[PDB]
């Protein structure tokens, strides 16, 4: 099992209220950012101005794309060791260089400089600099876009038959809302097929709508119980589309962890756990990448046997004979 | 009611990710308490 190491704390703005998440080492940066154990809206990039961007400054950055981290904001520290504005002018020009190096817009990006130290020591001069940079996590980082205003999308579970009433799907809404009498497509496996939900029911009652976050069940219209199958999601027509390859950012468990204790070559061939089943697929590893250790990360592009609905920032394990091995979140669909 | 929002501190060891982590809390607590 994966070991999760976290720092969690929480704090207000006059308009905002704010699930911050720290770790400890690189390797919880890089779990915890593949698996989703903690969702950032917005990271806080750190860089001492005394060193300057290190080596994890550069991966972060790197993982935080291939994750999907929306933003970045910048906070400069330990200024209180640097009075040089040129110095401070070098290592902003680099940070900002190297977000651009990876997509992140380097010069639109909010960059603060202060000293978190001085400023938990309740030195005033500094304190403002904190204070600026909740202005930036305010300003800069938009309004997260809710579960409930996503297209509607459902990982189906079980199928049943139902007696007269039709064809029943179940699982819990990942997103979205479905109300009885709209079209939705059921995606992946197989062709695209599409239905009518008549009903969608939940604790034995009938609803009128199944909401993000909620389990039911969703009696589909016309579709029989050997056309539906776990692993296939429910989705607003038009919404995500089936796919074979796609690149993907994953970490492999250690040792420690209960994960392999030797490195996989290319031919491993593993199952793919998404949402609901396995599917298994074939390795391609990166240019110059001969193995892949426990405990190491790497992009990786995958090509499962049979399709599976998805899209950017779907997360998966990798699994060999129900057990997991690894953890990983796509990071570009390929076709 | 707030809008909810999710943020952490991202970056090389020793930077100061920990100590900015308690400093903004402590800051925006004396500040809007
Ligand atoms: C008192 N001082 C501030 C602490 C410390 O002694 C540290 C050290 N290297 O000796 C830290 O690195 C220390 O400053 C630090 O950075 C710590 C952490 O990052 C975390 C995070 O993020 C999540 C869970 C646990 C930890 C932790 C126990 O390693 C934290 C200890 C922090
Ligand atoms: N001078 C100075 N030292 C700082 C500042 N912020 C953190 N430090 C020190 O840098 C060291 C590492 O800080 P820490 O928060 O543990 O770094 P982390 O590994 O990124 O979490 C500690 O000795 C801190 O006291 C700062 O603004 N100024
Ligand atoms: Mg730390
Ligand atoms: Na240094
Ligand atoms: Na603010
Ligand atoms: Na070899």
């Amino acid at each position: 099992g994966i070991t999760i190491n976290t720092s969690h704390v929480e704090y207000d703005t006059p308009t905002r209220h704010y699930a911050h998440v720290d770790c400890p080492g690189h390797a919880d940066y890089v779990k915890n950012m593949i698996t989703g154990a903690a969702q950032m809206d917005g990271a806080i990039l750190v860089v001492a101005a005394t060193d300057g961007p290190m080596p994890q400054t550069r991966e972060h950055i790197l993982l935080g794309r291939q994750v999907g981290v929306p933003y970045i904001i910048v906070f400069l520290n330990k200024c209180d060791m640097v009075d040089d504005e040129e110095l401070l002018e070098l290592v902003e020009m680099e940070v900002r260089e190297l977000l651009s190096q990876y997509d992140f817009p380097g010069d639109d990006t909010p960059i603060v400089r202060g000293s978190a130290l001085k400023a938990l020591e309740g030195d005033a001069e500094w304190e403002a600099k904190i204070l600026e940079l909740a202005g930036f996590l305010d300003s800069y980082i938009p309004e997260p876009e809710r579960a409930i205003d996503k297209p509607f999308l459902l990982p189906i579970e079980d199928v049943f038959s139902i007696s007269g009433r039709g064809t029943v799907v179940t699982g819990r809404v990942e997103r979205g809302i479905i109300k009885v009498g709209e079209e939705v497509e059921i995606v992946g496996i197989k062709e695209t097929q599409k239905s009518t939900c008549t009903g969608v029911e939940m604790f034995r009652k009938l609803l009128d709508e199944g909401r993000a976050g909620e389990n039911v069940g969703v009696l589909l219209r016309g579709i029989k119980r050997e056309e539906i199958e776990r692993g296939q999601v429910l989705a607003k027509p038009g919404t995500i589309k089936p796919h074979t390859k796609f690149e993907s950012e994953v970490y492999i468990l250690s040792k420690d962890e209960g994960g392999r204790h030797t490195p996989f070559f290319k031919g491993y061939r593993p199952q793919f756990y998404f949402r609901t089943t396995d599917v298994t697929g074939t390795i391609e590893l990166p240019e110059g990448v001969e193995m892949v250790m426990p405990g190491d990360n790497i992009k990786m592009v995958v090509t499962l046997i049979h399709p599976i609905a998805m899209d950017d920032g779907l997360r998966f394990a990798i699994r060999e004979g129900g057990r997991t091995v690894g953890a990983g979140v796509v990071a570009k669909v390929l076709g | 009611t707030k809008p909810h929002v999710n943020v952490g501190t991202i970056g090389h060891v020793d930077h100061g990710k920990t100590t900015l982590t308690a400093a903004i809390t402590t800051v925006l607590a004396k500040t809007y308490g």
